[PDB]
């Protein structure tokens, strides 16, 4: 079964640079698996963060940047504000019509 | 502008059925893959059920199959999971995603709901 | 005279069949045609710019700056196939026929009515319609074809497609040369991109007027005009589809185990290994032999970039393609660069109920399997070796340039001397009929636009005005707009095109796909209680035909 | 009747020389052909699917998922060199003409024969085997060609080559339309891409029966069939090869300085500055005149993405190329893209008496030197500033999409108004001789399977069955498959191509290439000490001839 | 060239033909199927990417 491993927890002073990373425990993370980044915050819905390894929706601030490390993603804040600090998904493409969920990462803005 | 917005979800006995539906406005709901997405409490999010094509054709996570159904009605711009024998595992937040890609799908979550919670419980 | 008729009102079409299963079909096309004198009886040079909207970083493809001299006349086409066909008679044509030729076209004018409007001076609006006997309408048939070609069927404008509904012909209007630099941005460009009109280029002026170029009559209550029959040279539009892509060319493989039970999960087996296999392919330092590796006579279809906008001296353009888009058929909502977008409004075929200035839509899907998938392409590496690993193949989700969203099929061409590809199907009804060939010394395969192209002449477009109807008080040397009588016209056209068609034969012992009327489309094809009609669009290539 | 003769075996190749130096090349074969009845009387869909093979990441290329209808026919076909001509008779055309015409073809069965096989019930295997005078061969010529073209040199599945060797038909079967779809991966995917076959278009059914499309003759023992002569309208086949490169086109650069003593390390040198030279060039920008920067009336050859796959609504399929690989003549571990492919059996040019199911395997490298080096092409900015540095120059070298093993010739097409290519040259004696043209709009310029290319048509496909021999215990309404007699069939085809040919000039002061026999290969046109044969293949453009 | 003239240098010229088949290569661009406006970044292929 395909599992989706990220840093459970990662902390980031204000105005910081933190890189949040998404691999697989048996092969590697490509632009083939579409990585998607999405932002939860405490009582609301995911946001859609970063689609397609690279590209943030429309009113998504530029200090979110999405790109492929080593064979894992990567979603780069750079800058962090307050507003920053939630719970950040990873979802990668895992071919035919699946798709699969990172367990998250709870970034905590000091 | 894109909007969706899940009902259905309430309180339900193990081994039961219950319906959620899912109302898109602001863009072409035909045009675009929908899929129901779920995040049990205190948990992380995980893949329920994917609805593609002009065929509407659907995909399931293994947890799920053969217990869930998705389907859609482009008239009334609705989406529906039907999920039966229902059990405990299943008690979780589930939320409409929406995949902004018509002709070339980003086969990530672009649009979400803000969902609906489903309590299974003896 | 006043009260003596000169034409008779026609709209029949008619299917002489002939012997060696060929058709005449004449159709013939009637329509009351209504004119106001000119807003302006001068010709306007007038630039159009939306500079406002293209500065917006990443709307580029939104440019519509452009140059256009605006004249005082009128044009009347009927250049699309809903002007004289109905639902019935494409049907047939479809259903019955296997291709299609081009024969002759005429038209002319009669019955012309001009009547004058006098409005009074009372408060609450009051106006009265008279006769003007002595009334003249300009008509000019541009038979030389000295005039730009400027067919409406690309504005949705050609005439109605209703006999008994009323139409208009379009203002005239055609393109005057201009120099216009637009540097593309993107959502995130920093700075001003590029974005100026440079003006007009003295050696690239050409300023037409229908009085200097074209002989002009003017018909009065009493009088018609007659074009003439036109006959065209056009190649034979064929009504069938081909299905066959190049994994489906020439002799299949040789089975050596076939299925011993019906049903899906039973499949034949080659039964020979794929390295020892026999058969030839252009792999050259390969020893696999497989469907998609070995050799076939030549390529069907091609790839090109798709959605590329190239940049000239009057500004970027899309890039054309002859295919539309593979994959179409399987997933309606694949269809996007090669599967012509028609909008129209209510004359040609939107519901005529409906208010509103939002057009209805379609996207049309060829049943021709030329196109291609380009999700399913890959480049590999010429050593070939399998399985191939990740630096050795280009996979369309590899980035190109950078950028996540653009892939090397977006600037893929494959075309090439082993090209095969087949022209544009006919678009019922608000596709274009016949087009003029470019005057260039090289000219394209084929159209986009239209299944007939004109290699040396198709009939020249006819132009309508109402003449001037000066008061007493004109003055030529006043700087002020000319002082008009308030005058229109309404005069009835009637039009008649002749196709030559050969009737369709079985060939397979199964039946083949048919246009048919059922309960889901049934009510598309007949008035509604109050009166309101429309024409949806039908497809024309049906029938398969074998390609090899 | 049943002991008269219907026919005459003849195998000869008369060279009938004409005035003007033409030469009428008429090729008889004449083959003993073995048929069995049909495996199944019947017509079957067959799927053939191996998602097994290609759900291994990287795999793609080796995709055989299609359909195919299985029919109780088997194909006739003599369209291959080997069929016509031994190397004696090949060497002679290729030596001493230089230009082919095809001009007519002929076949007929005659001396049929239908034997009944007897199996008693001892233990130990014995059967005898009888005349069964009463029964028939069913014969079909598809003179119309309403039938797929299915030609069986792409299989290497044609008559054999051998005279003496008695033949058999294949099997045929046609493809039959399916929908696929597969997702290109490499080694290092995660995940398991899309890949689906979705079944069968309504609209591209065409399920053809010889019965319903084809008269059918029944020829008994004493019967003969023949097809008549039909006639070609193709171009002509050059046997010469081009040699000049765009390098090698127009005036050459005058040397103000000629070596003074013989030999290779003594250079003439032109003796003007590059940039003080005097001619034309399409480069507006620069100063520089030199061989690799002087205009030239056009391209020879092209470049195109080589080992591209292009996937369609049937799934992926290699890109072919019209020229085989430049350098390949150089170094023959070159030869790739645009160098076919053979590999055939015992049939067909393999040593008769190797024991295996391995084909004998051979490249073919083209004379014709149209062919590109990927590796020495570079693009450079448009500045044109010399020496080039790093960020002004793309090179072979140059990772595209990030791939180190792909660079930007993979994805690089040339062809353009200015490309100028050959028709691929004949491959003897493995290669096909003609081909069907397309059904497309627009045609190709040429085919890479076969020189000659059938504009109008080319003769009818000939398939033959054995008629079904019942038994006294049929009953048509079981479910059971039908029970005949073991019947068999052996009947003689005598087949007739006539060439025009054209006899090559001397041109040059110099001798030219010519295929001679020699120590090294002079066992391979005789038998062994047990009788085994093989048929090597054989260049056919081997004397140069000026392309400008 | 001036008849007069001394030195191996030639005269040279660049020949601008009247028509207007031609190409401006810096403003074309590629962009997504999509076809999303305003186009992004990553959705848009431009004359100065690399």
């Amino acid at each position: 079964q395909t599992v989706v491993t990220q840093e459970p927890s990662l902390s980031v002073s204000p105005g910081g640079t933190v890189t949040l990373t998404c691999g697989l425990s048996s092969g590697s993370v490509s632009t083939s698996n579409y990585p998607g980044w999405y932002q939860q915050t405490l009582g609301r819905a995911p946001r859609t963060i970063i689609y397609r390894t690279s590209s943030r929706p429309s009113g998504v601030p530029n200090r979110f940047s999405g790109s492929i490390s080593g064979n894992k993603a990567a979603l780069t804040i750079t800058g962090a504000q307050p507003e920053d600090e939630a719970d950040y998904y990873c979802s990668l493409y895992m071919g035919s019509y699946t798709y699969v969920f990172g367990s998250g990462t709870q970034l905590t803005v000091l | 502008e894109v909007q969706l917005v899940e009902s259905g979800g309430d309180l339900v006995k193990p081994g039961g059925s219950l319906r959620l539906s899912c109302v898109a406005s602001g863009f072409t709901f035909s045009s675009y893959n929908m899929g129901w997405v779920r995040q049990a409490p205190g948990k992380g999010l995980q893949w329920v059920a994917w609805i593609y094509g002009s065929r509407s054709s659907t995909n399931y996570a293994d947890a799920v199959k053969g217990r869930f159904t998705i389907s859609r009605d482009n008239a009334k711009n609705t989406l529906y999971l039907q999920m039966n024998s229902l059990r405990a595992e299943d008690t979780a937040v589930y939320y409409c995603a929406r995949d902004g890609g018509s002709p070339a799908a980003y086969y990530g979550m672009d649009y979400w709901g803000p969902g609906t919670s489903l309590f299974v419980s003896s | 005279g006043v009260g003596i008729s000169t034409g008779t009102f026609n709209n029949q079409t008619e299917f002489k069949f002939l012997e060696n299963g060929w058709v005449y079909i004449t159709a013939n096309s009637s329509r009351l045609v209504h004119l106001n004198m000119p807003e302006s009886e001068n010709y306007r040079r007038v630039v159009v710019n939306n500079l406002d909207k293209t500065a917006v970083n990443g709307n580029m493809a939104l440019d519509d700056t452009h140059a256009e001299i605006v004249t005082p006349w009128s044009l009347v086409d009927a250049n699309a196939w809903g002007v004289w066909f109905n639902p019935g008679d494409w049907q047939l044509i479809v259903n019955t026929m296997s291709e299609l030729h081009l024969v002759s076209f005429e038209q002319e004018i009669f019955n012309v009515v001009l009547k004058t409007v006098s409005e009074s001076a009372t408060q609450p609006p009051t106006k009265v319609y008279n006769n003007d006997l002595t009334a003249s309408l300009m008509v000019a048939l541009d038979s030389n074809n000295t005039m730009p070609f400027t067919p409406a069927a690309m504005r949705s404008e050609t005439l109605g497609f209703y006999p008994w509904k009323p139409t208009i012909p379009t203002p005239w209007r055609y393109y005057f040369q201009w120099d216009r630099t637009l540097i593309p941005s993107h959502t995130g460009t920093s700075g001003t991109p590029t974005n100026i009109y440079h003006g007009t280029d003295p050696d690239d002026v050409q300023f037409y007027t229908i009085e200097n170029s074209v002989p002009v009559h003017l018909l009065r209550t009493g009088d018609e005009f007659a074009t003439g029959t036109f006959f065209f040279d056009c190649k034979p539009c064929r009504l069938t589809h081909t299905w066959q892509t190049n994994r489906a060319l020439g002799l299949p493989p040789f089975l050596n185990s076939l299925p011993q039970s019906e049903g899906g999960t039973n499949f034949g087996y080659i039964g020979v290994q794929q390295d020892k296999r026999r058969g030839v392919t252009q792999m050259g330092n390969t020893n696999y032999i497989t469907e998609a590796t070995i050799m076939r006579p030549a390529e069907v279809g091609y790839s090109a970039p798709y959605y590329s906008f190239e940049a000239s001296t009057q500004g970027p353009f899309k890039t054309p393609i002859a295919a539309g888009r593979g994959g179409a058929q399987t997933d309606e909502n694949q269809a996007a660069d090669g599967d012509p977008r028609y909008a129209f409004g209510r004359q040609h075929g939107q519901k005529t109920t409906t208010t509103g200035e939002t057009p209805e839509r379609f996207t049309y899907i060829a049943h021709q399997d030329t196109g291609r998938y380009p999700e399913g392409d890959w480049i590999q590496n010429i050593n070939f070796n399998l399985p191939v690993t990740d630096d050795n193949v280009l996979l369309p989700t590899d980035p190109i340039g950078g950028k996540t969203g653009i892939n090397y099929t977006n600037i893929f061409n494959t075309y090439g001397p082993l090209t095969a590809l087949n022209n544009v199907p006919p678009v019922y009804p608000n596709g274009q009929i016949w087009d003029k060939e470019f005057d260039t010394d090289l000219k394209p395969r084929l159209h986009v636009n239209a299944p007939f192209v004109c290699q040396n002449n198709c009939p020249g477009q006819l132009f309508v005005k109402v003449a001037p109807n000066l008061t007493n008080q004109y003055d030529p040397d006043a700087s002020a707009n000319m002082s008009r009588i308030v005058t229109y016209s309404d005069f009835w056209w009637k039009g008649k095109l002749v196709f030559k068609a050969k009737l369709r034969a079985s060939h397979t012992w199964n039946p083949i796909q048919q246009m048919s009327i059922n309960v889901d489309n049934q009510f598309n094809y007949v008035p509604s209680n109050i009166g309101g009609m429309k024409i949806v669009y039908e497809k024309s290539q049906l029938a398969p035909r074998k390609l090899y």
